[PDB]
């Protein structure tokens, strides 16, 4: 398990895709996998519109949502989000650039035999291109994108430019 | 907080007139029966709001309720009265946060809604006379042919009901006279019963133990409604109730909705009204009327844990639901007048 | 025909209580209108002709049918979609119906479906329409049912106490998904399955419940006063509950309830909210549902199994005849609790809840 | 700042013994979110369930006040929103939770002028133990001149009756004090019972002390009518099946064990402070037993209308 990009914490305003936990007497405790499934809170009232007379249809338990930040403070752990002011298209550009960054990790999680390879490649790289996947297949079409490019060893990292080729 | 604490006797009788002489109409008994005191309980607001100047809603509420409070002490058994009322206090403060509200939604003090009022005064007149017309359709989910209905002295509104089922099916109800005071009533109720087919038979009132073994139904009409599912209802209709519940007989009561009302029957001896004991042992029975204590009550307390369905002009409910008409009709803060 | 159909069927209310109950039914594709969707076909082929058909799975089948009449109905060129499509549909319910009576759960789903076609939007187009309710429908059967099932199931087995022994009564699926789970949760309990005659429900239930290992105990409704003092909880599922607070279920669950009463077990009902009706019921005569006479006939312990009886040329005996309701209700003060999916909810409380979505404004 | 909450609860009670152990708890919470200084919603939410559960360990996991904290959540967690200042949150939280305890203690009186028009010349009524509820609407009646004469059963095993009987008396109301196994004798009399409710329950019962039930069953028995006071901090999201079906802190009404070991007027004959313990708290009686329920959303009595008022709170 590992972190997804170089900010620890997401910024307000952000979107991070989240995975629900468990609904409480005040909110719904998620954890957001954008950043290595740490805890956050989301208040009931900030949650999707209800139309019945008792909501207990919390048939989203261990699913995947998304959500906007509000308040974050990092000397304690605790996350505020909001599900509601998300815009229903902008989850779109979340989903869009989600599963990117799943395909990312999915890569490195099999050369896991991470941090450091964030480190050496990852958020630097995606520091040059905006994102990491939106000039990821660019490595088969150009070599000069690598400009700055220190692995820890070529022993697995050309295994990187094979393994490219599979996706 | 009655009106005569706001406006001395002799200027309400020049500002709203039919006020002051419908207070005369209602203790003399001259206007009686819940549906003629709700039809000219509203129609004197009629003039009322079409009287009365005014600047700020919170001068009619108050206003409005005064009257009322003194409208309802005239003759307070007649419930109908202040079921106009608390519903007209509703329907401003309705229409007054919708227009307040949608008066904010046009964005980037009117007290000209008299008219609205009336519009809205009006419509729950011309409701009234659709409370029957509305009720009578429900019969043929509840009549069937050769059933044995049981009923109770002159009520229209059930008369009505079953007429209604006549048309098509063929049955037979059984009629309890109102002894004393739904006599005469009762007996015309029968006779325009059997033209339509109903194979009716008078009964009397100490009759009903014995018929109830073989009665499918007995369906009743009240005087009114209470808080809690109560019934006031003309004399004698406790013996039907106790004598179907000793049969595992459903009871039905066909009522309209103006009738319904959320004052709680505290005290049943301030509910009761006792009329002349003329209607029970004569006048010439000289030795008997000094020597004896007479008394001939025309209304009825049957409690709510006895009707087993009630037909409104808004449909079939159970008791247990009748507080959720309320609340969808009143306003609590009306409960007290 | 029709009126003149309308005239005899006034004249069945005669002295006989079961007068009015329609028995009018077609089992057959005998002059079939044209009009009528293969899919609907084998439906009401399914309804008249199958036993175990719970209420539930009904209105999921009959929706899931009419996405493929939706999907494949044409409007024609000079009118839209939304006018002239209920046309369609009702000739295909006055098909249904003759196979066999809506449930109420059916029922409540042709309303809905019947309104969403009226506030349907204009100005869309036919692929626009069709495509938008189809997610309606998918979504009725998600949120009021399949949910709404997986909501009563977690709801009802929180009540249920280790030691408990549970009575249930003709195969109600509701009522067996939650026996299922109490199983698998780890509650410790066993329960008691109450059959009756004619077609022998309770049997399929005993199975289900014996494949998945729990300790069942099987007798006829006549064995009710021996059985009930072993039990100490009733779980019912209803095919409807009124608006006074009764259930709508089939035949013995009256017996059950009140058998259970009279020896102090709770009755506990399951039942969806798209069930609830704001009709009421005096009595289980006025309106119900048949089944043929015929069926108690071969009086074996069996029902296809044709082995004939004495009663067998009751048709044609005078002065004799068999019949078989379906259904009956249940006062409310014999039902302890309704299991809606707002919660354990008492069961005069229905007609509120039934208010509670007409806030669809 | 202040860590231990239950002191401050603690001390609410001293400072005025005219509040109960729910009104005691929001006003500690309103006191934990003011003293509080967080700096997310997840934090003061955090807090509050902490703080809730500690005063629900505190007391022997009371009922009433449970009911009163998670309605004390559930009330401040609707329209919360956080809008640019963050500060915002706070504000509107104690705010209305200052609020939630202004309807909290006047809900003791709204009550009582509801409960007295039941009180008519010339009445008798029967409460079962002590209740300030029943108290309120007895004297406010009372005090306003009316007379009328009460029973006052000897409530075992908190033996409250001994004290409901003497909070009367200090006002010139007649008692009569009745053993616990002398209602029923007891009703002919009566014209109308009366008693108090320690938690209301989503089937319209009542979980009170352990004799209502008792006379609950009597009125029925007897057609008169039967009364319960109860203010809308008591609604708890529970329902039994039976008249048993509540928790038990302690295990109650077990057998002894034994073993071939041979080893008028009797007031000093009772069961030992051991005995006791083992027998029940409480008791509920189901809603047909009950004519109506007093509360300040006002007289309740359809026992679907209090799950509509129940679920009305608890969202």
């Amino acid at each position: 398990h590992c972190r997804f990009y170089e900010n620890k914490y997401p910024e307000i305003d952000d979107i991070v895709m989240v995975n629900v936990q468990q609904i409480a007497e005040m909110g719904a405790y998620v954890k957001l996998l954008e950043y290595d499934n740490i805890e956050g809170m989301i208040l009931l009232s900030e949650l999707s519109r209800r139309r019945i007379r008792s909501i207990q249809k919390l048939i989203r338990v261990g699913k995947n949502d998304v959500a906007v930040v509000l308040r974050v403070d990092k000397e304690k752990g605790y996350i505020d989000l909001s599900k509601r002011r998300v815009s229903s298209e902008d989850i779109i550009k979340c989903e869009e650039k989600y599963q990117k960054s799943k395909t990312v990790h999915s890569i490195l999680r099999y050369c896991a035999e991470l941090e450091e390879l964030y480190k050496t490649i990852a958020w630097p790289l995606s520091r040059k291109f905006g994102h990491a996947y939106e000039a990821f297949k660019l490595s088969i079409i150009d070599e000069t994108v690598w400009e700055g490019i220190e692995p820890p060893s070529k022993d697995v990292l050309d295994e990187l430019k094979n393994y490219i080729s599979k996706r | 907080g009655p009106i005569s604490e706001f406006m001395s006797t002799i200027n309400v009788e020049h500002t709203y007139p039919a006020v002051s002489s419908l207070i005369a109409d209602l203790k003399s008994r001259k206007v009686q029966g819940p549906f003629a005191v709700a039809v000219e309980t509203a129609l004197v607001m009629r003039q009322v709001i079409s009287q009365t100047r005014w600047s700020t809603v919170d001068q009619l509420i108050d206003t409005v309720r005064a009257v009322g409070s003194t409208l309802v002490k005239a003759q307070p058994t007649e419930f109908s009265c202040g079921n106009i009322i608390r519903r007209i206090l509703r329907l401003i403060r309705e229409e007054y946060q919708e227009l307040l509200k949608t008066a904010d939604e046009n964005e980037k003090g009117g007290m000209d809604m008299r008219a609205v009022i009336i519009s809205g005064i009006q419509d729950v007149i011309d409701e009234l006379d659709k409370i029957n017309t509305d009720i009578e359709v429900q019969s043929m989910d509840h009549l069937h042919s050769n059933e044995i209905i049981l009923t109770q002295g002159c009520s229209k509104t059930v008369e009505a009901f079953l007429r209604f089922a006549a048309k098509k099916r063929k049955f037979s109800v059984i009629v309890a006279e109102g002894f004393p005071n739904n006599q005469k009533g009762s007996h015309a109720m029968a006779k325009r019963l059997a033209q339509a087919g109903i194979d009716t038979t008078v009964i009397s009132d100490a009759t009903i133990f014995a018929i109830m073994s073989r009665v499918n139904k007995v369906i009743l009409g009240t005087h009114a409604i209470l808080g809690n599912g109560g019934l006031v209802t003309y004399s004698g209709a406790q013996l039907v109730a106790q004598a179907a519940r000793h049969h595992a007989t459903p009871v039905v009561v066909c009522s309209g909705i103006y009738k319904l009302s959320p004052v709680y029957p505290y005290d049943l001896e301030s509910i009761i009204q006792l009329s002349s004991p003329d209607k029970i042992m004569s006048f010439n029975e000289g030795d008997l009327i000094s020597r004896a204590e007479i008394l001939n009550p025309y209304y009825d307390y049957i409690p709510p844990d006895l009707v087993d369905l009630f037909i409104t002009n808004l449909g079939g409910y159970p008791p247990s639901y009748l507080y959720r008409i309320m609340n969808d009709t009143y306003d609590a803060s009306d409960t007290i007048l | 025909d029709a009126n003149l159909q309308e005239k005899k069927i006034f004249e069945e209310k005669q002295v006989s209580i079961f007068s009015h109950l329609d028995w009018r039914r077609r089992r057959t594709t005998e002059n079939i209108p044209k009009d009528i969707h293969p899919a609907v076909i084998r439906l009401g082929l399914k309804l008249a002709n199958y036993k175990i058909f719970g209420s539930n799975q009904r209105c999921i089948d009959l929706l899931k049918t009419f996405k493929i009449v939706i999907q494949d109905y044409q409007t024609p060129y000079g009118t839209t979609l939304s006018r002239h499509l209920t046309t369609h549909i009702n000739s295909q319910i006055a098909y249904l119906v003759s196979t066999r009576p809506l449930s109420i759960s059916m029922g409540n789903a042709i309303r809905f479906l019947k309104l969403e076609i009226s506030v349907l939007d204009i100005d869309l187009t036919d692929d626009e329409g069709k495509e938008l309710l189809l997610e309606k429908i998918d979504s009725y059967i998600r949120d009021r049912i399949i949910i709404a099932g997986q909501v009563i199931v977690q709801a009802a087995t929180e009540k249920i106490q280790d030691g408990d022994v549970i009575l249930t009564y003709l195969h109600s699926s509701t009522v067996n998904d939650v026996l299922i789970h109490a199983k698998n949760v780890g509650k410790k309990f066993r329960v008691v399955v109450v059959d009756s005659r004619p077609e022998f429900e309770g049997r399929v239930c005993l199975k289900l419940l014996t494949e998945h290992g729990i300790e069942c105990t099987y007798v006829m409704i006549s064995a009710l006063s021996y059985i009930m003092q072993e039990v100490t909880k009733i779980f019912l599922g209803g095919h409807a509950m009124l608006s006074n607070g009764a259930l709508y279920s089939r035949a013995g669950t009256s017996l059950i309830s009140l058998l259970g009463h009279e020896s102090n077990v709770p009755v506990i009902a399951c039942c969806e909210s798209y069930k609830f009706t704001e009709r009421i019921q005096l009595d289980s005569l006025v309106y119900n549902e048949l089944a043929p006479g015929d069926q108690l006939v071969n009086m074996g312990v069996d029902d296809f199994e044709e082995k004939p009886g004495v009663l067998a040329n009751w048709k044609s005996v005078k002065n004799l005849k068999l019949l078989s309701l379906k259904y009956d209700v249940t006062p409310p003060r014999l039902i302890t609790v309704c299991v809606c999916e707002m919660g354990l909810l008492p069961s005069t409380s229905v007609p509120a809840i039934i208010n509670e979505f007409k806030q669809v404004y | 700042g202040e860590f231990d909450i239950v002191q401050v609860y603690k001390k609410f009670l001293q400072d005025d013994p005219e509040i109960t152990m729910p009104v005691a708890a929001i006003e500690a919470l309103v006191q934990l979110l003011s003293r509080s200084q967080a700096k997310t919603i997840s934090e003061f939410m955090d807090i509050l369930q902490n703080g809730s559960n500690t005063l629900k360990e505190g007391v022997q996991n009371n009922i009433s006040l449970s009911a009163g904290c998670d309605i004390f959540q559930r009330f401040v967690t609707r329209s919360l929103h956080d809008v640019g200042d963050f500060e915002q949150c706070k504000r509107h939280l104690v705010e209305n939770g200052k609020l939630f305890i202004q309807r909290a203690r006047a809900c003791r009186q709204r009550i009582a002028h509801l409960g007295y028009p039941l009180i008519r010349d010339g009445s008798v009524i029967l409460t079962h133990g002590f209740s300030r509820g029943v108290a309120a609407v007895l004297l406010a009646a009372a005090k306003r001149h009316v007379r009328f004469k009460v029973f006052v059963t000897e409530s075992r095993p908190s033996g409250s009756g001994c004290l409901m009987t003497r909070t009367l008396k200090n006002a010139c109301i007649p008692t009569c004090m009745v053993l616990d196994s002398a209602v029923s004798f007891t009703m002919n009399r009566v014209d109308l019972v009366l008693v108090g409710a320690e938690g209301v329950v989503e089937n319209g019962g009542l979980i009170n002390q352990i004799g209502t039930f008792q006379l609950a069953v009597f009125a029925k028995h007897a057609h008169k009518p039967f009364y319960a006071v109860a203010e809308s901090h008591k609604f708890v999201r529970m329902f039994p099946l039976s008249q048993y079906d509540i928790p038990f802190s302690r295990p109650i009404l077990e057998f002894d064990d034994p073993s071939p070991e041979t080893v008028a007027i009797h007031n000093e004959l009772i069961m030992n402070e051991e005995q006791i313990r083992n027998n029940p708290t409480l008791d509920v009686t189901p809603p047909e037993f009950v004519s109506g329920l007093i509360t300040d959303l006002g007289i309740i009595d359809s026992k679907s209308g209090v799950s509509e008022e129940l679920i009305k709170l608890y969202l």
